């Protein structure tokens, strides 16, 4: 037969629990600007390395590990897609420098 | 009714117009040099010229030394900021001490805002446009105005608003019957819903007829909110836009408390002073309280030689009943207080003293008619004999149980009988020490 | 014979403090035996609670070992009964490596204070019968729609507004499927089905999906009273999810800004007459090794309005102050002693001691001789109260072995030898003590 | 077969069916009072009445405090729950000390579910795609019937779904070939794979195919399993599973211990009391060993005092072989066992005694006889004499060595030379103590 | 009124040295009186710190509590200026949990030298005088004027992006970056047309720019060391500026931001501004942090160190050994030590006399020599501390100067250390734990 | 490298991406190439469109777009856009350089690895930094992978000096370890 009840906390007296501070204090680099500004600035090391992840390699993976794979991968990559490219433009490395354009007239 | 506490009885220091002190008032008896001298910190205080003046309350357990600091709290009343804390406090799990102690100077340090704006709002009938057909040149057609009439409560009226509305306009999705929000300095519309004239006995939507306003179509707001620098701090070290990814994936990993860095503290000056000179801001510094001060370290001390030098710092209380004590964190120096001398140089100290029998009885009424009891001459008088002989606060805590006592047994009012059977019912803490010699 | 989760433990025969209504201790009822001055002031600190006027009373326990003072506190809790907080810790909890202390006890003390707090529920109700939706039409002429209810005696046809149809679709609806929505924010919800082909029918293979019919009209306005404590308001507003925290106990060092706030709140709602506060009892047992920070935390803790009635408990006479290198009565600082009411708890007779005994063998469902409660009795003056009552149980088992009904002398005598307390135990230890370690 | 472990010899108490204990049985030699006793307690445990009753073995170094705790546990049988604990296991880098023992506490205390599984299983022969019938009106783009038909070694049946149910199966591509496994009552849907029959269907394959079931397509059966805190309390700590967003990517989280709170073990209690009423679940204490328990500190043994006092506790075994030491955490303090005295007034103490040279030559020999070796009488003899000259356990470890050597010079059985040869080369500590006193 | 966020503290008279151009010092200048020896030192400090060759020096002012050590450090605080750092910390700051002392003391050490990064950018800065954008892939045209010349700008289409972002509109003055087209608007020249309702607010007016609209200029933005290492320390590392999640920045990351800044400097887009870490009390460090400090103070971007304590013969923390001033010698070799001596009666007046004048404040001439042997007797200050008391004294009576009276008022009200410590030592029973 | 002549992707059920096709110019000629969808995805990073020059990486994926081309510089008179020459070199390039690392780069690189395209990769970056207390299994691995490039010929090894001043601060447990530490083979001065 149906089970019934059971729930705790019940999600409305998370609502009758409700609850109901900002200023220009990011201007860090002094003479205003944005802080982008200033980290596009100062922003150049790169990891001396860099390295992909280990893969665990086996001859005959079982089939219900890799549906769960499937199935979390499949649900971050779609719950994500709203976020994504914030998200991994967030996250990713700084590889490359290149010189700076000044050096040409400098040198 | 509320709920009584220990402090519950004291509403502030009674001093008279000159600054003396009244024998008996505000809840207060005796004390009166003390009570002097706090009257002079009240008035430091709300003379606002200075910075991280300190203050040592110093005497024996139950002198009020904890009443007197909750009575400048009354006497400078809600507006002044006022931190209560206890020197046990600074020992957390995420956060240096140091930092904590950072923390509670800022909270102590207010600020009202009272920022204005002007707006207009109602219900929108017109969605209506102007036309003058061209631009000066080659043309379709113009339109160079949009009359927008708005109705709420008082009346009706029409406004020409500039043309580049119109983008704003239906970005906001506004039909007729609609009320709207726009903001004169910007000319931001939004849509805060449809009225209810379109509903009672429609319903069923989750936008809400908002119900029509009230008052004038046009509207000039002042709003005044209190906030702290801690406040202040808080909210911009944190990044609480919920569009970046690592924002609510804050929500998931704790959100601890932080090392907040001096950077952000000058920079939040920096901009309280601009608000200031702008006349936008009104800085309210407070007061805070530290008991049981002895309890903080020897590096919390030496922290606060620096704390209390600054500009930026409030006025600060403490409070402490230790004599001649280690002082924790060293492994054998003894200093008074259980505080450093080179910290007891940068305090003023104001003493506390025993309480005679009769100051003790007079407080025993006090605390009995803060309670709501009825108490006999003769049992006034043998609980403050008892006062007299183990301490006051235990002759204070048995009004209650000797009430229910005589409720019990029928009675309106405490006679002596039920104090006398409530003083064996229970014990203080020197006879119990000694019945511990009994039963080992 | 059906065992549950609760079994018979140390304090399960005691049912209450066994006061007259003058708050006069019988000589044994529910369950406690003796102890008569510690159970009147018992009784009394009770009443105190009950009425809950006063806030931040503090009261110790005292006594030697095996007189009585958790089962006066368990007393206590009992004839408090639910519906009021009753929070029991001992005094070793407070020191976690996820919070400091003066954040434990902040918890600890307004987790033992209830709210009750009412809400009114303007809900629409019932069963569906049809459905009828546009087709795309551009604007918002491209989802309305229709939508018909039915109760037991009633039935009607309500309009949409064109944003809730894709929860209905999510959700499957089906007609004749049970649903529930709240007035002016929709938030619709899914109670049960009928599955009409079947009637009659439950708990069985036939009818299974079934959960209810409506019996009412569609307006059920109805008045619901929810009880929470406030550390659990402020665990809530902690965090976005902070409610897990509440089942994992993963909070924080919570801002004392949130607590303020939740006071300012709380207090809003009790004058406004939408909540009321339920003040309760913190207890802790063994508060001997608590620091001199938590008693001097403890000292401001119970200066709070919103602070509940503090019991302790402690064994010891005059002993250190952990974290310090001071003596003190209890090992509790004398700042604190003085904010405290004692009661003294005093060690048994040879009477009350035969009794006790005598209420653990009808807990325990025992028969024993008399002579048998006259040996166990001197064994339980002689060496302790706890060791006479562990001796029932095994006296039982090694009647049920021998076969027997009835506990004799013989029994409690074999388990006698079989089983030493502490002083025969140190006594054979202390000759043989070149065998035993590191002494 | 299993690898020679210290107590593996260890088959149970030896007690005769009068539960006194015979000289020599079930490995053990000796002990018989400690036997008699570990039986009582055995009889207790059995019982299922009692809760929080504690045990506390004592005695010198190698009496057999661990091995009659692991007989106790040989007799009780693998269905009750058996914790095996050190105390050096509570100092915990993620959750406090109290943690641990209620976390261990809880894992002593067992739960026996019984419930039916119903499947239905076996070669998809159609998914009978028929239309939508007329349509809801409310969206129309819905499906109705979709029989799906089943085929076994033995059966073949058809079946309705939900069109839910449709939508999951389509979901997983699944078409005629396919072997299905199909939940009677709940939504779960699985392929099993493709069936053998289809082997030249392709020249490849990335999945294995599947033979057809056998039975009656719908299989069913009963089944129990047995729990405990495992998926109870830590279960609900952190939700495992789940599909917003916060859980998948808790899924990927450190696993980290966090303090239960009581409220959600009290809530726990009251399902699975609800659920034993219902008849679905049976309550199975069982025990908790904490040995090495002199190594807790003080806060441990002061939580320990109302752990045991609790009606939900388990039956616990305390051992030490201390003697009159220190208590961890007190710095002056000193008490027998290294157990402070007013837990050991909770506890029932069990005393081992030291063994004779009659029961350390019939232990060596039962351990020559689970180690699978022979050994001369003379050299039992000699070894038995090393034994009261250093250490039961020391001749104990020498013998595998002996026989090593004996294999070495191709002898089938340790003879007196071997023995002598490996006292020569492997050290006492006793005599490697005299050789760092001489130098 | 109008009480900025900061109020009288206990340097606010401070405002310098008070040092001639010799280095001489003057006996009362810039709120500093006395310690002649001291001051000329801390000038010669404070050359030092200006020329900036020398690198990792290393100070200690020692002396008795009350005789103007950290008032030295703020004096030569303010003569430096805002322009070179100037970090100040207890020595009681370093002991963090998220960090370890060594990774606290480096990062204090790096706060402390500068970065003064310096660039060529492109500019248009211009009125509006006309825009048009035609939106149905968008197209527009703009026209902008100085005083001195006009132009007209074929736009792009993400330059009308930013436009229409900014809804930057006719009569504005803004500023065009040439590099990436970030606009910033600057105000208004003409006032926005009164046919328009609600959208009438006053502001302010900004005169057009001058010369040529499109201009090549220098700029130059200051950072510190530290703040280069936590914005690499990670991606999006430069929350932690604010929040202070710095965490144990990799030894890595420091070094190639040594090599990186290093080869600015050789290729001209860089100037090292050394400053100066200030540590007062720095006794309560461990024997670790000043090991650590032995060798921190050996690379070649160290700062100047100064260090302020009064202890004599005294227990070095985590040890149980005892050296001078609570510092092992290990350090104290590497330092010079500057004396700071008690003042004396004239020294004693004219700092109560600056002192009044900073909380304005009158008083006699018998009140300035009562209160003068009262701090003789007592303390400094607790001398300065009854100023504002006997100010409030007088004022709450009415009273236009304060008087002897009211300076013994408050000395009988509020207790100093000794009489408190003579009363305490008579109720030695009531006190607690002696 | 080049600029971006045309970008089209190609896509197929198995739905999903299978290859992105672009072509690329430069100064000594032109090429089509067809490429990873995680660089597709690395290419959308930019916001990169036709005639934008671009420099890809293809042993990492690493993007940049340098600029537009100067091409289209007098196509407005006000533009955001930062304009670059068009490349001269070779559409495709084969450079061979020396790299200077140590081991611990090595060892780092491995235990937080950080140049993965995966999402759960993505997922785990996002928890803030802290050092780990590195397993030997991954020491001794890179051990391995380092002797098989001295075996080829890849890589050259040099040890050094490590100098460790003041080890009075250093307690016992840390000069107990460096018993085990200095015997080792692989240990330096």
């Amino acid at each position: 037969k149906t089970r019934l009840l059971k729930e705790r906390l019940d999600q409305i007296y998370l609502v009758n629990e409700r609850r109901c501070p900002s200023e220009l204090m990011l201007t860090l680099c002094r003479c205003g600007e944005s802080l982008q500004d200033v980290i596009d600035r100062v922003a150049f090391v790169i990891p001396p390395v860099v390295a992909a992840p280990p893969s665990l390699r086996v001859p005959r993976p079982p089939p219900l590990y890799s549906h769960r794979m499937r199935i979390l991968r499949q649900g971050l990559r779609e719950h994500a897609a709203p976020y994504f490219q914030q998200l991994r433009q967030t996250t990713a490395p700084r590889l490359l420098q290149f010189p700076e354009l000044r050096l040409v007239q400098f040198d | 009714t509320q709920r009584i506490a220990s402090h519950s009885h004291v509403k502030g220091l009674g001093l008279d117009e000159s600054g003396l002190a009244k024998q008996a008032a505000s809840g207060l008896v005796g004390q009166e040099n003390a009570r002097e001298a706090c009257g002079v910190i009240v008035e430091l205080i709300k003379s606002k010229k200075m910075a991280g003046r300190a203050v040592l309350l110093a005497g024996p357990p139950g002198t009020g030394k904890t009443a007197l600091a909750l009575a400048i709290a009354q006497e400078l009343g809600s507006k002044v900021p006022f931190c209560p804390m206890v020197g046990s406090e600074v020992y957390s799990t995420e956060i240096k001490k140091t930092e904590v102690l950072m923390e509670n100077f800022r909270r102590a340090i207010g600020l009202r805002i009272k920022e204005t704006k002007e707006v207009y709002e109602g219900e929108v009938t017109e969605l209506t446009p102007c036309e003058t057909e061209n631009p000066m040149g080659g043309y379709g057609k113009t339109i160079s105005h949009v009359i927008i009439g708005l109705k709420t409560a008082k009346g009706t009226k029409q406004l020409k608003l500039d043309p580049s509305i119109f983008e704003s306009l239906q970005k906001e999705r506004v039909e007729a019957g609609d009320v709207i929000y726009i903001e004169a300095n910007s000319g931001a519309v939004k849509r805060q819903g449809r009225c209810d004239t379109y509903a009672t006995e429609f319903d069923l939507e989750a936008e809400e007829y908002v119900p029509l306003p009230k008052g004038d179509v046009h509207k000039k707001k002042e709003i005044i909110q209190d906030v702290t620098l801690h406040d202040l701090d808080v909210a911009n070290a944190r990044p609480q836009g919920g569009q970046d990814i690592l924002s609510m994936m804050g929500q998931l990993m704790k959100p601890k408390k932080t090392e907040i860095t001096d950077k952000l503290r000058g920079e939040i000056n920096k901009v309280v002073n601009k608000y200031i000179d702008q006349g936008i801001a009104e800085l309210v510094p407070g007061v805070l309280f530290v008991d049981e001060v002895h309890m903080l370290d020897i590096e919390c001390f030496t922290y606060l030689h620096r704390a209390l030098e600054s500009s930026i710092a409030p006025i600060v209380i403490f409070a402490s009943n230790r004599g001649n004590c280690v002082i924790r964190g060293t492994e054998d120096i003894t200093s008074p207080h259980g505080i450093p001398l080179d910290l007891l140089d940068r305090v003023m100290i104001i003493r506390t003293m025993l309480y005679t029998p009769q100051e003790m009885k007079q407080i025993i009424k006090i605390r009995a008619q803060t309670e709501g009891i009825n108490i006999s001459e003769e049992a006034l008088n043998h609980l403050g004999e008892i006062g007299t002989k183990t301490t006051l606060r235990y002759s204070v805590q048995l009004l209650t149980p000797a009430n229910l006592l005589a409720k019990i047994n029928g009675k309106d009012s405490i006679e002596k009988e039920h104090v006398e059977e409530i003083s064996e019912l229970f014990y203080d803490a020197k006879s119990s020490a000694k019945i511990l010699a009994d039963q080992q | 014979d059906v065992t549950r989760i609760e079994r018979i433990g140390a304090h399960s025969h005691i049912r209450g403090l066994g006061l007259d209504d003058a708050l006069e201790p019988r000589q044994a009822s529910q369950g406690m035996v003796g102890q008569l001055a510690a159970r009147r002031a018992a009784g009394v600190v009770l009443e105190m609670i009950r009425e809950g006027k006063i806030a931040g009373r503090a009261v110790l326990i005292a006594g030697q070992p095996g007189t009585g003072k958790t089962a006066i506190a368990m007393g206590m809790a009992q004839a408090l009964g639910p519906d009021t907080p009753f929070t029991a810790i001992a005094g070793s909890e407070i020191f976690s490596l996820e919070m400091s202390k003066t954040e434990a006890l902040t918890q600890a003390f307004r987790r033992s204070i209830g709210v009750r707090i009412k809400e009114e529920t303007e809900i629409i109700e019932g069963e569906v019968v049809e459905i009828q939706i546009d087709r795309p039409a551009t604007g918002t002429g491209s989802k309305v729609g229709k939508l018909t209810l039915k109760t037991t005696e009633m039935e009607t046809i309500y309009d949409l507004g064109t944003k809730m149809i894709e929860s209905l679709t999510k959700d499957k609806v089906q007609a004749g499927d049970v649903i529930t929505i709240d007035k002016a924010t929709g938030k619709i919800s899914k109670l049960g089905r009928s599955f009409t082909r079947a009637r009659d029918y439950d708990a069985m293979g036939s009818q299974t999906k079934f959960v209810q019919c409506p019996d009412g009209e569609l307006q059920k306005r109805k008045e619901v009273v929810h009880t929470v404590s406030l550390h659990e308001i402020d665990v809530i507003n902690s965090r976005t999810q902070g409610f897990l925290a509440l089942f994992s106990g993963d909070t924080g060092e919570i801002k004392s800004e949130v607590r303020e706030q939740i006071n300012a709140k709380v207090a809003e709602w009790r004058e406004e007459g939408k909540a009321e506060i339920i003040p309760g009892v913190l207890f802790i047992d063994e508060v001997h090794m608590l620091d001199i920070e938590s008693f001097s935390f403890l000292n401001r803790a119970l200066e709070s309005d919103m602070a509940p009635v503090l019991i302790m408990a402690t064994n010891r006479g005059i002993t250190r102050i952990r974290g310090t290198s001071y003596q003190s009565p209890h090992g509790i600082p004398i700042d604190l002693l003085d904010r405290l009411l004692i009661v003294s708890t005093t060690p048994y007779s040879e009477k009350d001691t035969k009794q006790i005994l005598r209420i653990r063998c009808e807990e325990e469902d025992v028969e024993m001789s008399e002579d048998a409660y006259t040996v166990l009795t001197r064994i339980g003056l002689e060496t302790s109260l706890r060791y006479a009552i562990q001796l029932i149980t095994a006296a039982s088992l090694v009647c049920r072995k021998r076969k027997g009904t009835e506990v004799q002398v013989d029994d409690i005598k074999r388990v006698y030898s079989l089983f030493l307390d502490e002083s025969r135990s140190t006594q054979y230890m202390k000759e043989y003590q070149d065998a035993f370690l590191f002494n």
